[PDB]
């Protein structure tokens, strides 16, 4: 709180790089977590048109 | 989650009876209570005609059995008063 | 081909349970059939005499002088 | 023609003020614009139900996301807040999830606390003292 | 030693009922980031559309333009709020 | 429809309830024909109800023009310079009174669509969610696969 | 052919296991039913549609009070799959004319004749 | 009765041991005393109430607006005490009732600003090949409320 308008807006919709180690993991159960973080469905700010997806790095 | 609310005697829908829907929503800032909500007046009319029906049906049940007992007692008096002379 | 899930079995079962309790509470009447007879004949007769009475009291409404003359106000003007 | 119709520009223009933003000849020609304008009004009224529906699934997506931030799942949160007689709705919980995430964190703590009292109460079965947050406020 | 959520990262949540048992008092002041948990401050159309795509991690299609019918349907004075 | 109509956000005129409440309706302009069957209910409104109405809110200045009109009008002007011209054509006095009280009670803002049913200007009190709320920090600010 | 279905009388005879299951007493039974339509009369025969109209159950999920007499029980046995029956239990008395307006039928099945909105 | 530690020996969730009600009711007494000191000494900043005004829950601070889809039959300018406030939050504490808060605890005031009608709102029905085309135009009445103050009281 007490940010200005522009850095609050930048802070909320800024997108976050996640790392995700896929050793000995099943591909669909990685794919579910990756898919949620790619759509932005792990954010409470989520909306489809608002474009709040993130980056998932799967190693 | 309303089956829980049925376990507790509450309305199954929290918008049913109870404190969220039957207190007044607003008052004056002086403290004068508001005129009543339209749905609360309608709803109390529904509850009162329901209560009138409960009382009405109860009284027809009770007067029904009392009149039957008069018919049975007077049948037995017509039995015993015709076994004579 | 259509198959039966667990939703459908649990739903069907809770309808069967509501049904079984309907069977229970219909199994103990407060009166016998000899006791109930004529126990509400008066109220049923007065109820139909009200239906009968509202049926046989149908007629045109009253026509008034004041309505017909009150149409003359369509040319009320100022002075 | 004894009385043919003078006032026909205005019937056309009653339809075509609704079509001024369409594509193709639907914004211009009355025969095409009537079918599309009618069809737009039918969609416009059937979309009231879909506005309500899509807001509610949007709120469940936002409550789902914000409660997965605190480890809970959505059925756990909503169930065990009903069980606390916190009769907030989905709109308010989604808006607290966005704008007041400490109140949402404390509601997630109240719902997981109630969830664990439901576990420990329905584990050690029999007559026992009830949980502290498990108590209900009787209204008479 | 029980904590219903790991009161570590957002706010220190401390639930309470009152004596009547009717209101739930939550007490939750903010968790400051420790000083130990911080780093010091360090001191043509084709290839342009591929370069913007790869810069901003989006596809190519939002960098191609659009026609006048789409540029003039746009609301240039949209309503503001807050 | 909503996509053909313009829309707006819910607002006030000059924060109209915060300090005091100001009646947003400045002028009414009735124009009533003397001889004319369409302004009959306007005539009986000027004779019966417009003086009582003009006393129930004295910040409203009311002009009854009373020219030969063929349709009578009421022209509400608002403090923010909006003009709502409505007709009182072939209306009863009671329908005109509910219309004039309708124009009195409202403000000059458009009756286009309102987007949200609310307008906070400070929606967030505990601080709005950014993706580093609800995350724990690490020792010395490290990220994944950071050695030192 | 699909016809009207009689149901035999052994179906409507309680067992003491059922008196242990539900909360009933075979001696001194209840006077008033609460009947509630919970399954549509559409895709049902026209006779069941009629019995739902007679019982006053055209709205779903709205309770209706009936007598526990064998005629009303006969109509209820026709449409027992569409309805729900509970005994009207009355913890305090039936309402007198003082308590006539301030009642509330609760979801348990009881009809309370003093309905405050204050917690206990 | 012993099972050796296999995969499926224990349930997969870790067990929580919920605290005993003696020290827990004492702990709640400490917390309510703290929060009641914050309400007494005025430590809080601005509040937000969740108010079950009308038929829905409005999350509300002071100095804002609510558009309600019915005429309340009040004059424009009239102050209103909104009962049925059911959450009240500040920066460092909240208060939530079961389901409602005490009227002696929270007081939420609001004036009526304007009593408008809605934008005209079309209701069209159309079934194809049946010559079924109805059209209605509906404006519902609406009032706008300006929430003036959420005043809080030390009654815990």
């Amino acid at each position: 709180s007490s940010f200005s308008r522009a850095p609050q807006q930048w802070a909320t919709f800024a997108r976050i790089w996640y790392l995700l180690d896929g050793k000995m993991q099943p591909p669909g159960k990685l794919a579910a977590m990756a898919s949620i973080r790619l759509q932005g469905l792990h954010k409470p700010v989520y909306h489809a048109l608002s474009d709040c997806g993130d980056h998932v790095v799967i190693m | 989650g309303g089956q829980w609310r049925l376990q507790q005697g509450l309305a199954a829908n929290p918008s049913g009876y109870g404190p969220l829907t039957e207190l007044p929503d607003w008052s004056y800032a002086d403290g004068r209570p508001a005129p009543p909500m339209k749905g609360q007046l309608r709803r109390k009319a529904e509850r009162e005609t329901f209560a009138r029906r409960v009382v009405l049906l109860s009284q027809e049940m009770d007067a029904g059995l009392q009149a039957w007992q008069l018919r049975q007692q007077k049948l037995q008096e017509e039995q015993r008063k015709q076994e004579n002379a | 081909p259509r198959f039966v899930s667990l939703r459908a079995k649990q739903n069907m079962i809770r309808r069967l349970e509501i049904e079984a309790e309907n069977h229970y509470w219909l199994s103990m009447p407060y009166m016998t059939r000899e006791q109930e007879r004529g126990h509400a004949a008066v109220r049923r007769r007065e109820a139909f005499e009200a239906i009968k009475a509202a049926a046989t009291s149908k007629f045109p409404p009253h026509r008034f002088i004041a309505d017909q003359l009150d149409h003359l106000n369509v040319t009320k003007k100022w002075s | 023609l004894r009385n043919r119709v003078t006032d026909r520009y205005f019937r056309i223009q009653e339809v075509l003020k609704h079509a001024r933003h369409f594509r193709g000849r639907k914004n211009r020609c009355y025969r095409l614009a009537v079918r599309t304008v009618i069809r737009a009004f039918v969609k416009c009224t059937k979309a009231r139900y879909l506005k309500k529906k899509n807001m509610r699934t949007l709120w469940i997506n936002r409550i789902t996301a914000a409660s997965q931030e605190h480890g809970l799942k959505y059925p756990a949160l909503i169930g065990n807040l009903v069980k606390c007689q916190v009769e907030l709705n989905r709109k308010v919980l989604a808006d607290l999830a966005i704008y007041e995430p400490k109140t949402f964190k404390s509601l997630a703590a109240l719902a997981s606390r109630r969830r664990h009292e439901g576990f420990a109460a329905a584990l050690g079965d029999g007559k026992e003292p009830e949980g502290i947050f498990s108590r209900v406020v009787q209204y008479h | 030693t029980y904590s219903p959520l790991p009161d570590d990262y957002n706010c220190n949540v401390e639930l309470a009922l009152t004596s009547d048992g009717r209101t739930i008092v939550c007490y939750h002041p903010s968790v400051d980031i420790p000083y130990e948990h911080t780093k010091p401050i360090p001191r043509e159309e084709g290839p342009m559309i591929e370069q913007l795509s790869k810069m901003f991690f989006t596809t190519k299609h939002r960098w191609y333009p659009h026609g006048r019918y789409h540029r003039c349907r746009k609301n240039l004075n949209p309503p503001k709020d807050r | 429809t909503a996509r053909g109509t313009p829309s707006r956000f819910l607002a006030s005129v000059l924060h109209n309830g915060l300090g005091r409440y100001v009646q947003q309706l400045q002028r009414l302009s009735f124009s009533v024909s003397r001889d004319g069957a369409s302004s009959r209910g306007a005539r009986e409104f000027v004779e019966r109800e417009v003086i009582d109405f003009a006393r129930r809110n004295p910040g409203v200045v009311i002009y009854v023009n009373s020219r030969p009109c063929c349709v009578p009008r009421v022209v509400a002007e608002y403090l923010n310079g909006a003009v709502r011209e409505e007709s009182i054509h072939c209306k009863s006095v009671e329908e005109i009174s509910t219309l004039v009280q309708k124009l009195a009670d409202q403000s000059g803002l458009d009756v286009i669509r309102i987007r949200k049913p609310f307008h906070t200007d400070n929606p967030s009190i505990q601080g709005q969610w950014h993706p580093f709320t609800n995350k724990p920090t690490t020792f010395r600010g490290l990220r994944p696969r950071e050695v030192q | 052919k699909f016809t009207r279905s009689r149901i035999p009388e052994k179906v409507f005879q309680a067992s003491p296991e059922d008196h242990e299951k539900y909360g009933g007493d075979p001696q001194n039974p209840h006077k008033l039913h609460i009947v509630t339509r919970i399954k549509s009369t559409r895709r049902r025969p026209y006779w069941e549609k009629d019995i739902i109209k007679m019982l006053g159950l055209e709205k779903a999920h709205t309770p209706q009070v009936h007598k526990n007499i064998p005629s009303v029980n006969a109509k209820l046995k026709v449409v027992k799959h569409l309805i729900r029956i509970k005994p009207l239990k009355l913890p305090q008395g039936l309402p007198a004319e003082e308590n006539m307006s301030n009642t509330c039928l609760k979801s348990t099945g009881e009809l309370v004749v003093q309905w405050h909105l204050k917690p206990v | 009765g012993y099972v050796p530690k296999t995969s499926l020996s224990s349930p997969p969730w870790p067990e929580v041991v919920l605290p005993d009600p003696v020290e827990e009711t004492r702990h709640h007494a400490e917390v309510v005393k703290k929060v009641n000191e914050m309400i007494v000494t005025g430590q809080y900043g601005r509040l937000f109430a969740v108010v079950h005004f009308a038929s829905r829950q409005w999350k509300v601070t002071s100095e804002d607006l609510i558009l309600i889809g019915n005429e309340l039959d009040l004059a424009c300018g009239e102050r209103i005490r909104l009962e049925k406030v059911l959450l009240v939050g500040a920066d460092n504490f909240t208060l939530l009732g079961k389901p409602l808060l005490g009227k002696d605890l929270v007081r939420v005031e609001a004036t009526v600003i304007e009593k408008t009608e809605s934008w005209p709102r079309i209701i069209m029905r159309f079934r194809k090949r049946k010559n079924f085309k109805k059209k209605r135009i509906v404006t519902t009445p609406q009032t706008v409320l300006r929430i003036n103050s959420i005043e809080i009281a030390p009654c815990l």
